[PDB]
């Protein structure tokens, strides 16, 4: 087996879209027909600082996309911010949306905005302060005409206590120009970049090597870099699980990395 | 016969096939006005086709308005909400021994919840199906069936 991903680059994963969510790989744009929906990228951040963009190609008045981040447990039919595990921006006026609450602690949005998205989560130390073990589930299925793998995802968290990940933040840019900080309070758990569609919204996510107004930081990582990082990590996850079940013993170096 | 053709025939004959009258089951309910054969289309539970995520926002809304919820789960993703906009199918009582049964059909891509007849239903009979309501902690039933669970739940 293996978790081989049907993607030439780190893109919006088709496995985590709603059945009412359409894609066009000419620009990998995403569109819908009725109400709101949510799609996510292939990768997912667990530590460090990183950055991506969204390019908007169509925004009629009855068309309002929302763009941001969301942890798993995020119902991909909801408009990216209806729960406490998602933090986005509404693309009518720059308005930060989280817990379905709109906040005007933000700049203004434009119809042809190439918006940059910077986000820094602490290392898994300050994220967990404990073991970040990744014992994975793997189940083989043969759907109608093709083979696929099932894994167990996380459960709806009843977390009502605020324990922000230390020194984590989110910054929003309009064409590189700092639109400002969006959310400093960031809950634990991995996050991934996500896009919510209203009726017929056309937007697309984009990585770093083809950027327009990139930050010159030496620490932040584009979408593709964290993408292949997570891909290699899950490769090693398959390696270690097949090791566990197949050969007696396991062993890992001095824990820190 | 084609599910589209059968569905067109059902929507043509529904207005004259069934009626609503005072019911000994409870209040007003759906009665048969012309002998209905087994497995044939009795009635669509027509209404507002919505997504599942919008159910609660509607429900609480009705909960704020004191208006009863008329919603049936199409599937894990869609629901026909007939609270504000519906048809006569909102008056089908339940019986532990139903002569009818609900099934979801796909016509031209859209799903329709049609109550069909579990058996040959004759004129005058009150129409009832299995709501299959999950076991709560209790609605007494007065369907009159000898197998009656005494409770929908």
């Amino acid at each position: 087996l293996y978790r081989a991903c049907l993607y030439e680059r780190v893109l919006l994963a088709l496995h985590d879209r709603a059945p009412q969510l359409k894609i066009s790989d000419d620009r990998l744009t995403v569109v819908g027909e009725k109400g709101y929906s949510m799609v996510r990228a292939s990768h997912g951040v667990r530590k460090g600082a990183w950055y991506f963009e969204i390019t908007v190609d169509e925004m009629p008045p009855d068309t309002a996309a929302r763009l941001g981040w969301s942890q798993p447990l995020g119902n991909l039919q909801a408009p990216l911010g209806y729960d406490k595990f998602s933090y986005s921006w509404r693309s009518k006026k720059g308005t930060k949306f989280h817990q379905s609450i709109g906040k005007h602690y933000s700049s203004g949005y434009g119809q042809g905005d190439v918006l940059g998205f910077y986000i820094n989560l602490p290392e898994d130390t300050e994220t967990a302060k404990s073991l970040p073990d990744t014992y994975k589930d793997k189940a083989l299925i043969k759907f109608k005409s093709y083979l696929y793998f099932e894994e167990k995802d996380f459960v709806d968290k009843a977390e009502k206590s605020l324990k922000q990940t230390p020194h984590s933040e989110i910054i929003f840019y309009k064409n590189g120009v700092n639109q400002g900080v969006a959310y400093k309070d960031i809950f634990e758990g991995v996050y991934f970049p996500a896009i919510s569609l209203y009726k017929s919204c056309t937007v697309s996510i984009n990585f770093g090597p083809c950027f327009k107004y990139p930050p010159k930081d030496l620490t932040y990582r584009p979408m593709s870099d964290m993408g292949w990082g997570a891909v290699v990590e899950h490769t090693l996850a398959d390696v270690l699980y097949h090791v566990e079940t197949e050969v007696d013993g396991r062993r890992s170096p001095p824990w820190e990395p | 016969l084609p599910m589209p053709m059968r569905f067109r025939h059902l929507k043509k004959t529904s207005k004259e096939a069934v009626g609503v009258y005072r019911s000994p089951i409870h209040g007003r309910g759906l009665f048969c006005k012309r002998n209905i054969d087994a497995g044939e289309m009795v009635i669509e539970y027509a209404g507002i086709v919505i997504r599942s995520i919008l159910t609660d926002k509607r429900e609480k809304y009705y909960d704020s308005k004191g208006i009863g919820c008329y919603m049936f789960r199409i599937d894990d993703s869609e629901v026909v909400d007939a609270t504000m906009h519906g048809n006569a199918a909102r008056f089908i009582n339940h019986s532990c021994e139903p002569n009818c049964y609900s099934r979801v059909i796909n016509i031209d891509g859209q799903k329709h919840i049609v109550i069909f007849a579990m058996r040959k239903i004759y004129r005058g009979e009150e129409l009832t199906y299995d709501y299959k309501f999950p076991i709560e902690d209790k609605l007494p039933c007065n369907c009159g069936a000898k197998k009656c669970r005494k409770f929908l739940n």
